RNA sequence: CCCCAUGAACGAGGAAUUCCCAGUAAGUGCGGGUCAUAAGCUUGCGUUGAUUAAGUCCCUGCCCUUUGUACACACCGCCCG
RNA sequence: CGCAAGACGGACCAGAGCGAAAGCAUUUGCCAAGAAUGUUUUCAUUAAUCAAGAACGAAAGUCGGAGGUUCGAAGACGAUCAGAUACCGUCGUAGUUCCGACCAUAAACGAUGCCGACUGGCGAUGCGGCGGCGUUAUUCCCAUGACCCGCCGGGCAGCUUCCGGGAAACCAAAGUCUUUGGGUUCCGGGGGGAGUAUGGUUGCAAAGCUGAAACUUAAAGGAAUUGACGGAAGGGCACCACC
């Protein structure tokens, strides 16, 4: 059988696709096959937001956000559960999750 | 790797009797 | 290092920017005291001092940093020169996202002095006009008439005029908003900056100089 | 820690937590300022409108 | 509590307040005494279920309809806003106004006729 | 411990230098130039049990002995750099990352600027684990 | 069954494990069943009468959906050197 | 804070591009090459597919030199486990890098030969050309770029369905097929025995290509459906489960 039309994903008049390391894996695997996810967060988690913008010797400053981009593989998508199990006739969809 | 390991060990004992053979001549 | 109150063996100074800024006194240090080989002054030179801009101009953005070098002691007054500048991670990274082509070049580069800088520039491609287009990006012909436009300003903007007048131009940044509209005719972009420069050499210390910049 | 013994009272309970759902969360409002509000994890049942007796305020919690 | 109403209740009130519609009030005990006179109810506890569910329904019907159940009083006045509704009839203030091309078309019908004009702008979407 | 010779009319300023890198974390107070510090203190050095290096707590009781020691040479006010790992490795805050700047704030510092350094590559050298990675 | 004499282990229980949410647990007696003679059993009945919870899927197990399978003697399965 | 060495081009980088395939991402210059499109230019059938034969052909490996950071078969330890020659941690040789010679294999996968014709719809995207009411950038321009709207080629793909096919999964081709014949190469005949035996041929080596039989057995295998099971995922429940 085939579960997929684009069997990994996204190779098309292509031969070989440079690779890249997992992040917490540390795999091997294709550039067009990791789930990458890009990630924004405040510094201080906007937690503790209002107890440091508070006390400061300025009397405005937004903070820096920290920007990362996670490339993860098969495996340690699943086990940390950025993805599931989906639905034989629900499989195709290109659609984000709704925000 | 069970089929892959099948055709290793195969290859290893052929070598051994391509050398028992070369050795008597 | 393993002495008792090693803090009490410190000597304070203060450490002061040239005249170019509207606040000049940037802050304190410490070294240790004078000992019977080493000593506090000299042990108080070759130091850098990453400081933001809006700290010391105070009228303008948090982004840009400026490194300064102590290249001077003088009876508890640290003299500082320009060093190279820099930039934050958070502005630089969050211009850089998917459907837009980035564009760089640098030049090396001296000026009318002993000095010698390595400046390294930066463009994005616009979100065009009011597009209905899902990406916007650039040919690799388009991307090279502008790196060699980028090139060409950064060049005679510096090749020209001496050490000062450089630092003038960069603490505005007016070099990059020239390179925005010279460029804007094949590519509109939005965004210039200089990201970086390297300073490599420098004359010699010169006294009379260093004491033009603080007056 | 030994610092002054605090009191913070509930403003709301949110939830129960814990693997046997033995631990409670809750969000308490300080008790010497309102702007100032911390959620913690408590052991008891507690209700509405209790007062408790934290030994510091240093932890920030959120769940076990 | 826990506790669904069954079907029984559901399927046998709405039956008996649609016949009977206007020999109910808004009080149980009334409700439940009519029950018991008007049709045979095998029970007594059964009997004040269906009573108590008969009177939650008669407190939502007198505010407009709920589905699936049609008295009579609500079934007129639909009519009566199908024969027509009151307010005016007028398509829609008896002038017509058109656009270029729309002028060209009205040639191409062979008429012309109280002629009005406004101007589009250029061009679809932005 | 003698102060400086103004600091009555403005705040002086030190960098706080958090590393947060996991099984581990590290303040480390220094001057403006940070040619030269002041007491360094760990997570790993309040707590030993060879897992708690990297604790919350632990981070905490590390920022709240910290602060004292700045407030006794006369800081008061802190730019601070964070630093993830990095090194052609994770590049991600650990645990004690969010306590320690909440601690040293409450503790009574003000704060003066609060960055992200991280030593990332532009691409560079091959990392431990072999083509299948770790699978344990 | 009664009377007098005789006067043992046992000083609160290891590894494990059972049962229980309101007249409920536990203490405490009585009637029935079997019965020529006989309840430490079982089945009913009153009396005295708490603590602790108002939860969760962690363990043990069960119901429903999705998914994978070389299994259908159904994982106490199948199968390799 | 400074210095040295080797390695390497992140984010931008995508169901995008180029290449015969294997493959190919920092700047600038040089050297030759190629597709598509445009053309009222030229030649006049010069073509298609292909035994023999030929070029290129990842990674690992071999030979001889240069280089040697990083990672790392082998190897030595530390744990985990009844055992543990394994998973995990530390150290580390060959190798990884480059130059000059060999080696011809891969899930070298779209598991789908190449060339040609015909038969639905729709929206995009990359490249060239054509048309246009509109905006915007510069000297007000023209020349031109950016966006907007539409058309014509050829390219990578998607979505859509009683074209039709298929055992079904699925596929505008795997369609135009018992209504069987457009052109041509390679290749298959139950499961094992076996890519073995044997001889040839190629290679320094490692091995590659060509390649049987005796004998054995009634099943092996494909797709799909219902159950059961899962140290899979999501809901829900019980003092015969727990707190």
């Amino acid at each position: 059988t085939k579960k997929r039309r684009n069997n990994g994903r996204a190779k098309k008049g292509r031969g070989h696709v440079q690779p890249i390391r997992c992040t917490n894996c540390a795999c091997c695997v294709p550039k067009d096959k990791a789930i990458k996810k890009f990630v924004i967060r405040n510094i201080v988690e906007a937690a503790a937001v209002r107890d440091i913008s508070e006390v400061s010797v300025f009397d405005a400053y937004v903070l820096p956000k920290l920007y990362v981009k996670l490339h993860y593989c098969v495996s340690c998508a699943i086990h940390s559960k950025v993805v599931r199990n989906r639905s034989r006739e629900a499989r195709k969809d290109r659609t984000p999750p709704p925000r | 790797m069970r089929a892959k390991w099948r055709k290793k060990r195969m290859r290893r004992l052929k070598r051994k009797r391509r050398k028992m053979r070369q050795r008597s001549k | 290092k393993k002495v008792v109150d090693p803090f009490s063996k410190k000597d304070w100074y203060d450490v002061k920017a040239p005249a170019m800024f509207n606040i000049r006194n940037i802050g304190k240090t410490l070294v240790t005291r004078t000992q019977g080989t080493k000593i506090a002054s000299d042990g108080l030179k070759g130091r850098v001092f990453e400081v933001s801009l809006a700290d010391l101009q105070n009228d303008e953005v948090a982004f840009r940093k400026f490194k300064l070098i102590t290249e001077d002691v003088q009876g508890k007054n640290c003299l500082t020169n320009f060093h190279g500048m820099d930039l934050t991670r958070d502005k630089m990274c969050s211009m850089v996202k998917k459907w837009q082509t980035m564009i760089e070049a640098h030049v090396d580069v001296k000026t009318t002095d002993g000095y010698l800088l390595h400046l390294f520039c930066v463009g994005f491609t616009k979100k065009c006009n009011n597009q209905i287009r899902k990406t916007s990006y650039a040919q690799h012909q388009q991307v090279r008439q502008i790196r060699k436009k980028m090139m060409e300003i950064m060049t005679r903007e510096v090749q020209t005029n001496d050490l000062k007048e450089v630092v003038n131009k960069l603490i505005p940044d007016s070099i990059g908003k020239d390179i925005e509209k010279a460029c804007q005719s094949i590519y509109p972009l939005h965004d210039v900056f200089v990201r970086k420069v390297k300073m490599l050499k420098k004359p010699k210390f010169e006294l009379g100089k260093l004491m033009e910049l603080h007056g | 820690r030994v610092q002054p013994i605090k009191l913070a009272r509930v403003t709301k309970v949110l939830g129960r937590t814990g693997s046997q759902g033995q631990c409670t969360q809750v969000r308490v409002e300080f008790m010497d300022d309102t702007s100032r509000s911390i959620i913690r994890n408590v052991k008891g049942p507690v209700r509405e409108g209790d007062v408790l007796t934290l030994l510091e305020s240093e932890r920030e919690a959120r769940r076990l | 509590m826990g506790r669904v109403r069954t079907k029984t209740v559901k399927k046998a009130a709405r039956v008996i307040i649609e016949k009977y519609y206007t020999r109910l009030g808004n009080d149980f005990h009334t409700n439940k005494r009519v029950c018991e006179e008007i049709a045979i109810i095998p029970s007594k506890k059964l009997r004040n279920k269906i009573a108590g569910y008969v009177t939650h329904l008669m407190k939502r019907i007198q505010r407009g309809p709920v589905r699936g159940i049609s008295i009579k009083l609500q079934e007129e006045e639909r009519e009566r806003r199908d024969n027509y509704v009151p307010e005016v009839s007028a398509l829609d203030q008896e002038i017509i106004e058109v656009d270029p091309d729309t002028k060209e078309m009205l040639k191409l019908l062979d008429f012309g006729s109280l002629s009005n004009l406004q101007v589009t702008q250029p061009t679809v979407g932005m | 411990s003698l102060g400086p010779q103004v600091a009555e009319g403005e705040n002086v300023f030190g960098v706080c230098h958090i590393f947060a890198s996991f099984n581990d974390t590290f303040v480390h107070v220094t001057d403006l130039s940070g040619k030269e510090t002041i007491c360094r203190v760990t997570g790993g050095m309040k707590v030993k049990a060879d897992r708690d290096e990297s604790s919350p707590y632990a981070a905490m009781l590390a920022a709240q002995d910290v602060a004292q020691r700045c407030k006794e040479l006369g800081i008061t006010a802190l730019h601070i750099k964070l630093r993830a790992t990095g090194g052609n490795r994770t590049k991600t805050p650990g645990p004690g990352a969010q306590s320690a700047l909440r601690a040293l704030a409450r503790s009574g510092m003000k704060i003066g600027r609060i960055e992200d350094v991280t030593p990332i590559p532009s691409d560079s050298t091959r990392r431990k684990g072999g083509r299948r990675g770790r699978r344990l």
